[PDB]
């Protein structure tokens, strides 16, 4: 429906860049939003051929460069303009009951300095042999440490293939500085089997994280390894 | 900013009924909407709100142009009904659409057993797992050294059976103090 390019980006005080927004919908209308721990309309552009300021437009700039294209432009990033930004597109905003579909939106964190990025570590702990004694039952967790910006996605694969059953991932990674900008982030998830399929050893369970973090066109000086957006995993197998 | 919904967040026991309403300023708004917003995730249409009422399936809406509200009913709530519910007013004129700041529903399952307990697991150092407690619970965020996780539930769909759990972590510390400001319910299996 609604495409946005890129999903997640971390960019450095002054650093500018375009978000890319695309319908295949045919509609006229087409909006950029941002949203803060709602919604506030930064631009819209109402047919093809027009813009217009938003809500919060300052700092902000869009091309409508066509029907189907709706770019969003931050000149000079600053650290304020960390957000999740939503591009929408609609029939056409002057009908009775127009409807709004959003593209599935970019995290953006602006930081002063690219430093501040690391990828997470991961780590998986093994079940306790108390839970399987007591409950039949075995439960792993997966860690994800030391990572900013918070840009991670979780999946557990088990035996080559990804799973769902018995997956609980924080809806959030939490700070480990909560006080801090520039914190580092943690995820936690858990997978639970039973008993026997985790005493098998040939049971092999993989923790997943997606990290989105520099691109291959940023600078990198630092002595430690460029954080670039990357796969981490950490492993466990099965043991009777 | 002038459509007023809900505050929330909303604890609503898994199949149970669940209601949301919004007041909204301007009585000549002319288009009203329902939307659902997944954590991490963008926002999408639920329905469309008229003064006939509204149903599809288990959700019901109503508008009610006289007294500047609408409505969401969910019967048989689902834990994957989870989401931040946005009241969304088209005023029609001079003005945007203005989305709500949304209203927070989680849906709490019934856990029938009740086996609380703490387990220690080891790196494959070690992290902490409060598991198997009911959903009444509360698990409480107080050492900046120590990592507590909201509670968390998964559902092993084979076996249906569903169990909250919390992590807790720390580099300073042993599993038997991790959860202490929570009220943890005496007989919580501590193990040998």
């Amino acid at each position: 429906g609604v495409t946005q390019t890129p999903k997640f980006q971390v960019l450095k005080t002054g650093q500018s860049m375009t978000l890319q927004c695309a319908q295949d919908m045919n509609h006229n209308s087409m909006y950029w939003y941002r949203q803060d721990p709602g919604l506030r309309l930064i631009y819209y552009s109402a047919s093809e051929g027009t813009t217009d300021k938003g809500e919060v437009p300052n700092g902000y700039n869009v091309s409508r460069l066509n029907k189907r294209e709706f770019s969003l432009r931050l000149e000079s990033a600053a650290p304020s303009q960390t957000s999740v930004y939503f591009c929408a597109s609609s029939e056409g905003l002057w009908q009775v009951g127009d409807e709004q579909y959003f593209g599935p939106g970019t995290r953006l964190t602006v930081t002063e300095d690219l430093k501040n990025v690391f990828p997470p570590e991961v780590a998986v702990f093994e079940p306790s042999e108390a839970e399987i004694s007591h409950t039949q039952k075995a439960t792993l967790v997966c860690l994800a440490t030391g990572f900013y910006p918070d840009h991670v996605e979780l999946s557990w694969w088990v035996n080559g293939k990804e799973v769902h059953s018995g997956v609980c991932t924080d809806p959030q990674p939490l700070k480990e500085q909560p006080a801090l900008n520039d914190s580092r982030y943690a995820l936690s998830s858990r997978l639970r089997v039973s008993a026997t399929f985790w005493q098998n050893p040939r049971n092999h369970f993989r923790c997943q994280v997606q990290f989105y973090g520099l691109s291959e066109n940023d600078e990198w000086t630092q002595d430690r390894a460029k954080p670039v957006t990357q796969i981490v995993s950490a492993e466990a197998w099965g043991r009777a | 900013k002038e459509v007023e919904q809900d505050p929330g967040p909303f604890n609503v026991p898994e199949g149970a009924t669940v209601a949301f309403n919004c007041t909204y300023s301007n009585s000549a708004s002319q288009s009203f909407f329902w939307y659902r917003q997944d954590c991490r995730k963008e926002p999408k249409l639920l329905m469309s709100v008229y003064s006939s009422g509204n149903e599809d399936g288990r959700f019901t809406a109503q508008l009610n142009r006289a007294s500047q509200y609408i409505s969401l009913l969910i019967r048989d709530s689902k834990l994957s009904d989870s989401a931040t519910y946005l009241c969304v007013v088209q005023p029609g004129g001079y003005q945007k659409v203005t989305f709500g700041t949304g209203t927070k529903l989680q849906v709490i399952p019934n856990i029938q057993n009740p086996d609380p307990a703490v387990y220690q697991l080891r790196d494959s150092k070690s992290v902490c797992l409060f598991t198997d407690f009911d959903s009444q619970t509360n698990v409480s965020q107080k050492d900046s050294d120590v990592y507590i996780t909201d509670k968390c539930v998964l559902d092993m769909r084979s076996m249906d059976f569903k169990s909250n759990s919390a992590v807790a972590w720390s580099n300073k510390f042993a599993c038997a103090n991790a959860f202490n400001n929570s009220i943890i319910p005496e007989d919580t299996f501590f193990p040998s």
